[PDB]
């Protein structure tokens, strides 16, 4: 295989952590960009800006990790998962994965205090 | 040719 | 001291004298035998481990073989494996086709062995066959087919020399030879289904039960044993949600990889009459209720009732997790009331020998010290039935060295030699200050080792006076290096309760309670609880402490959890949960922690690793496991638990009673299991069976 | 002729490490079979040296993989088979990468290289810098972990089932009719080979003094 | 209401405490005879005295600290 | 094709419940619970089968 | 120590929910080898609700938990205790326990006893 596939990009691995900070920055662009195609692409009930709140919450995950190259498998694993949103690999059931809380309620009695869990012990 | 559960007794007070 | 000699090429160096095969052990050379065991005693007759020895004409049994210096030793001479096919093919001539059937399938030594060393073809095909040696009844706990025998001595070794029960035995010559009593007698001895690990072929295993799994489908568990004080390792095989047996995993120095009869066999009652369901009693009848049911029942109870102080007896019992009982305390003392007390007759007051300082209620000098021991002397105590694993000690120091037994109490029947010195107070006093100021004083480390059944009597502080003056006296029992005051327990808790300082107060023992609290707790009495009382049991299965109740609580059995023990010694001791508890069963203290909600009191933790930390702000030494440290306040504890009892109490003139009247039924779940309870009838030397004589 | 045959392939083997000294660290042979032990950094020039001598020209990359021991600082092991169809030899790479650390990529010189590289990826979480389409390979799209390493469980962590509510399949934690019975728990206890005996040839192991 | 203390038994920072509680317990005993006291070890520990009043609330002191008498006053300032 | 547990002839089932086919199975399709009678002979409680996940090797 | 609890793909509950355990495996009591008493085997304690349960129609030990049946081989301690925090878990490490070594000797079986007998030998 000597071409690449379509918005893939050579996996190399930043000596620095700001030429880190400008690679993650973006990314979240090209994520923020691309937001608008996966509500039409994956037929998905809800708006625009809850993909776009969620892609934030998702970066608001690793906000404080410290090691390098952590960052760097952070990074690498996070422009796999765009370049197979941005396709159409992905489909509309594991896109939905990222999208649990929202698409329904499962019923009562979501245990809050010790006595909630250990009446159908910790469930 | 070839965990029972324990059955209730109250005694008395 | 030391001798070095070559094994396979390898230098090793051991002390002087010892047999070859500790030489090959140690060295890493696996070496074949089916007679030999780091516990018994040297027999030559399984004729496995013959080894090439430089200057020998012959291959030398190399478990009999002395260690001499210069040694060179091979065992991958074409001699040896030439040796080792011929003794294996010997072996499995008429040696039975059992292996579908047979007990160790996948754990039979001699066919784990027949592969690395066998033979691959077998010639025996002759007409007239193999030789059959029908067998033989023993008794209620070991089955037992004398067909799969290989006269390896092992089972007769052991009840000579440990277990101290002489009738095994080898009768006959030749192939006519058999093992085993031919009265056809029972062999009684209280660690008795513990030669059927021992066999290394399924010819005595367990009768209680069929095995009903395979080795290879179980599941193993490395888990600790509550049932008695010692606190052995035991080895829990579960199938996934029932328990199929313990085994002795080794340790070094509580148990040497022997187990107590009641230890084993008690498996029977932990799936037989369990609690699946909190119950709520309706008057003269129990109903199975919801959970929050009898939980509301047990708060509106308590807003009724409302003991303000002093009035919440909680007492603990026997086998019962540390934790559980720092959940009971911490929900007492919240509540307002240190009505705090244990399961004993007597348990009512503070044990006449003090929480304070950790040495007045432990066995001071180590378990292992028990081998270097030289005169001792128990008091109100029979060490073979109570830790019955003590025994095994007591016989292995006194067989392998010079010792000078005595006991106070009851006339017992021990498997050693004791001296008989009476039955009275008085009685011990006359025999400390007759002949024993001498022999105890004479000894290079004596001890002195106390019963926990004279702490059940009311007058237990005179008897504690004597023993802690004649301590504090004599410089030999205690001194700077080990301390030989010693106590038993009887539980796995009573130890390490009184780590906590899981004990009543003076005040606490005067009043009458309105609402008490069982948490296991099985020998409480009609007449210990009130008519009135509201009187919540919290355990694992159906018992007498469960027939009083109004409310009773399912609990995890030491099974079902993961809970830390403490034995007589002190060392702390987590076991693993093997299984989940059945049915509607909780773990102990999280029960504690929800009904303490429904009350006004809020447990700070609600998480084990927060249990960890607040165990370890009541005393360090139990969120470190396993080590035991030595105590540099003995001298001054002898002598704060010799001023409390002088003159507090009168000695009477009450015989020394025995301490339980059946060994085989107690801590309920000795009661619930059939095992016990045919085993009980079966061993009561009425019969003639287990009598020696007639 | 195979003990003179496994004796040539040795004394070939010591004449690798003696070419490039400052790249090969080891080098074992067991039964006709070559395996060059070397360093992560050292991938490209090594591979090179086997490309292109005329002596050592493999030309032909075979299948790559990795293997875990957890039980080692630097975790996987990356494994490279190689076949000169001239000689008619073969030749076993062996380098080693932790979980976050790299292994370079020989995708530049060895055209079959890259699907096995993002296969191996897959399977391992091994990573290959210098590499065009990394990314996941006969797994799930959604799916997360690596499956062919020894945290990871043998049901995995996921299930999929149709959900009538929201008219779509969903994913839900594991949950077994029938609970996997390893039978591993219930091997021998007494070992079961002897150590062997060796095929060194006399040339090639250190003489004794005297 | 209780009081609980726990030492290491080397011979570093709690040699003064464990002075403390080889002597001054009689009369400690004596002059607090309602509550229950207990000493405990752990082969190495920060020596710590924890006491329990009428509530179950129980505070709480680090005594690394260099003689007998300063301990008695924080054992003193405790209560 | 499909499985079937043998007789005697005089009519015994001859599943001795030895474990030997559950421990091979490369599927794990067997599941046997085994119990022992006052006779001393040993048969299978529960015999079974999943034919969902039998492989016929 | 590097946190990778965050990029093998494990869930956080298997983080921050479940103890493990180090141990050496015992020597069995029933057999004499000792071949399986060398690595370290790393092990999930079980969860109270979620082990095994019984099925309704057959009898099968269903159950829910997914780690039941992983175990882990190690060679030494310390590489099982590093991988173990590497990985972010929360572990428990079993000392093993020995044997304790006692002269033997085959002229033990008899010694000319000088007062009472005490014991008859059989052999
Ligand atoms: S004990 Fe003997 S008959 Fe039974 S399985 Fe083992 S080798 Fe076979
Ligand atoms: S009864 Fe068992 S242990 Fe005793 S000699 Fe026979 S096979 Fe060995
Ligand atoms: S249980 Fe299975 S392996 Fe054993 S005899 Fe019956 S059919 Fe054969
Ligand atoms: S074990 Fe050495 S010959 Fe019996």
């Amino acid at each position: 295989a000597i071409i690449a596939t379509a918005f893939a990009e050579t996996v190399k691995f930043s000596g620095s952590k700001q030429e880190l900070q400008k690679r993650t920055l973006a990314l979240y662009r090209q994520f923020l960009r691309g937001a608008p195609t996966f509500a039409d692409l994956y037929e998905v009930q809800f708006s625009i800006p809850t993909i776009r709140t969620k892609i934030r919450q998702e970066f608001e995950r690793h906000r404080f990790v410290d090691d390098l190259s952590i960052q760097n498998v952070l990074y690498a694993k996070g422009h796999m998962e765009y370049q197979e949103c941005i396709n159409f690999w992905k489909q509309q059931a594991q896109f939905l994965k990222y999208f649990p809380e929202e698409d329904d309620i499962q019923g009562r009695h979501q245990p809050s205090n010790f006595v909630d869990k250990f009446l159908k012990n910790r469930a | 040719k070839w965990p029972a559960e324990w059955t209730p007794k109250a005694a008395v007070r | 001291a030391e001798i070095e000699l070559t094994i396979d090429g390898h230098k090793v160096s051991i002390e002087a004298g010892s047999a070859l095969i500790q030489a090959c052990e140690k060295a890493g050379v696996t070496v074949p035998r089916y007679c030999y065991h780091d516990k018994l005693a040297i027999a030559g007759n399984c004729r496995m481990c013959l080894v090439d020895v430089e200057r020998a004409p012959k291959p030398v049994a190399s478990c009999a073989y002395p260690v001499a210096p210069g040694m060179v030793v091979r065992t991958d001479t074409e001699r040896v494996k030439q040796a080792r096919e011929n003794v294996m093919e010997m072996m499995l001539q008429n040696h039975p086709l059992d292996c579908p059937v047979c007990d160790q399938g996948g754990e039979c030594d001699l066919q784990d062995q027949s592969m690395r060393y066998g033979r691959d073809r077998g010639r025996f095909t002759e007409i007239t066959g193999k030789r059959s040696t029908e067998d033989k009844n023993i008794g209620p706990l070991v089955k037992t087919s004398m067909n799969r025998c290989i006269h390896c001595t092992r089972c007769v070794r052991f009840a000579n020399d440990i277990a101290g029960a002489p009738e095994l035995g080898s009768s006959g010559r030749g192939n006519d030879m058999q093992i085993g009593t031919y009265l056809e007698k029972n062999l009684n001895t209280e660690l008795s289904g513990n030669v059927i690990d021992l066999c290394p072929v399924g010819a005595l295993t367990n009768k209680p039960y069929a095995f009903r799994a395979r080795p290879w489908e179980l599941k193993k568990t490395e888990s600790i044993d509550v049932m008695d004080a010692v606190g052995s390792n035991i080895r829990i095989d579960s199938k996934g949600v029932e328990v199929m047996r313990v085994i002795p995993r080794v340790h070094e120095d509580v148990n040497e990889e022997w187990i107590n009869d009641k230890s084993r066999f008690a498996c029977d009652g932990l799936k037989t009459q369990r609690l699946t369901t909190p119950l709520i009693r309706v008057g003269d009848k129990f109903v199975n209720a919801t959970w929050d049911d009898a939980l509301s029942t047990i708060a509106k109870a308590y807003q009724q009732k409302a003991p303000k102080g002093d009035e919440f007896k909680a007492v603990a019992g026997a086998l019962v997790e540390v934790e559980s009982m720092v959940a009971l305390k911490d929900m007492t003392n919240a509540l307002g009331s240190e009505n705090t007390t244990t399961d004993t007759p007597n348990g009512n007051s503070a044990p006449a020998h003090g929480i304070t300082f950790r040495s007045n209620y432990l066995f001071n000098s180590s378990i292992a010290g028990i081998e270097d021991a030289d005169a001792i002397l128990l008091v109100g105590t029979n060490p073979r039935r109570e830790a019955a694993v003590m025994n095994a000690r007591i016989r292995k120091a006194w067989l392998r060295q010079e010792l000078e037994i005595a006991s106070v109490g009851p006339t017992l029947d021990a498997t050693f030699d004791v001296a008989e010195l009476g039955n009275t107070h008085a009685d011990l006093e006359k025999a400390l200050s007759g002949e024993f100021g001498e022999v105890l004083k004479n000894a290079k480390n004596p001890l002195i080792i106390v019963g926990s059944g004279i702490t059940d009597r009311e007058d237990a502080g005179a008897f504690f006076n004597t023993i802690g003056k004649f301590v504090e006296s004599t410089p030999s029992v205690l001194n700077e290096n080990w301390n030989g005051y010693n106590v038993l327990q009887r539980s796995a808790s009573r130890a390490g309760a009184y780590d906590i300082g899981f004990t009543p107060s003076d005040e606490a023992s005067k009043t009458t309670p309105k609402m008490v609290w069982l948490l296991g707790a099985d020998e409480v009495a009609a007449s210990d609880i009130p008519a009135d009382a509201f009187v919540v049991y919290q355990g694992h299965n159906g018992d007498v402490g469960a027939q009083f109740a109004d409310v009773v609580l399912p609990g995890a059995a030491y099974t079902e959890k993961a809970g830390t023990y403490v034995n007589t010694e002190g060392r702390s001791q987590i076991s693993r949960a093997a299984t989940g508890p059945p049915g509607g069963a909780r773990e102990d203290w999280k029960i504690l922690r929800a009904v303490s909600e429904y009350l006004g009191v809020a447990l700070p933790y609600e998480d084990a690793y927060e249990v960890r930390d607040r165990l370890a702000e009541i005393s360090p030494s139990l969120v470190r496991y396993d080590l035991v440290e030595p105590t540099v306040f003995g001298d001054v504890a002898v002598q704060h638990s010799l001023v409390g009892p002088n003159g507090s109490v009168t000695p009477s003139s009450a015989p020394l009673t025995e301490t339980i009247e059946n060994f085989y039924m107690t801590d309920s779940i000795s009661r619930s299991s059939p095992t016990m309870a045919k085993s009980s009838i079966a061993f009561n030397k009425d019969n003639k069976k287990n009598q020696a004589f007639a | 002729r195979y003990l003179q045959h496994v004796s040539d392939l040795h004394q070939y083997a010591k004449y690798i490490m003696a070419a490039l000294p400052k790249y090969i660290q080891g080098f074992s042979v067991w039964k006709d079979e070559l395996t060059l032990h070397v360093a992560p950094s050292a991938v490209i020039p090594v591979t090179t040296f086997l490309r292109d001598n005329t002596s050592t020209q493999y030309k032909s990359i075979i299948d790559i993989t990795a293997v875990d021991y957890p039980s080692r600082e630097n975790r996987f092991e990356v494994v490279y088979n190689f076949l000169s169809v001239r000689h008619n030899s073969r030749i076993r790479l062996k380098t080693y990468a932790t979980e976050v650390t790299p292994v370079p990529s020989i995708t530049c010189l060895y055209e079959g290289a890259n699907w096995f590289e993002r296969e191996a990826y897959d399977m391992y979480g091994v990573f290959f810098e210098g590499h065009p389409d990394l990314r996941r390979i006969m797994t799930d799209y959604g799916f997360e972990g690596h499956p062919l390493r020894k945290d990871f469980p043998l049901t995995g962590y996921t299930e999929v089932r149709w959900d009538e509510e929201k008219r779509r399949v969903v994913y839900e934690p594991l949950e077994l009719t029938q609970a996997f019975r390893n039978f591993s728990a219930g091997s021998t206890a007494w070992e079961p080979v002897g150590p062997g005996r060796d095929d060194r040839p006399d040339s090639f192991k250190l003489p004794t003094p005297k | 209401r209780e009081i609980r203390f726990h030492l290491c038994q080397n011979g570093s920072s709690s040699a003064p405490l464990r002075q403390f509680v080889k002597n001054q317990i009689g009369a400690f005993q004596k002059a607090n005879p309602s509550t229950k006291v207990l000493v405990r070890e752990a082969n190495g520990v920060k020596p710590i005295v924890f006491a329990r009043f009428d509530h179950g609330h129980e505070s709480k002191i680090g005594l690394d600290v260099s003689s007998e008498k300063e301990v008695a006053e924080r054992v003193k300032s405790l209560i | 094709g499909e499985h079937a547990l043998r007789r005697y002839p005089s009519g015994e089932e001859r599943c001795i419940a030895c474990k030997l086919c559950e421990a091979i199975c490369p599927a794990l399709a067997i599941t046997i619970d085994a119990e022992e009678r006052i006779d001393g002979s040993r048969r299978t409680t529960k015999y079974d089968i999943d034919m969902t996940k039998c492989i016929y090797c | 120590v590097p946190a990778h609890e965050i990029v093998s793909g494990a869930p956080a509950e298997l983080s921050r929910n479940r103890v493990v355990r180090i141990y050496q495996q015992a020597k069995p009591a029933t057999q004499s080898g000792e071949y399986g008493t060398f690595a370290w085997r790393l092990d999930w304690d079980i969860v109270d609700v979620a082990n095994r349960w019984e099925n309704d129609l057959i009898g099968w030990q269903s159950s829910g938990d997914y780690m039941q049946a992983t175990q882990m081989k190690f060679t030494s301690k310390e590489s099982a205790i590093k991988f173990a925090n590497k990985q972010g878990w929360d572990f428990y490490i079993q000392e093993p326990h020995h044997r304790k070594f006692r002269v033997k000797q085959y002229a033990n079986n008899f010694v000319h006893s000088y007062g009472k007998l005490k014991h008859i030998r059989t052999k």
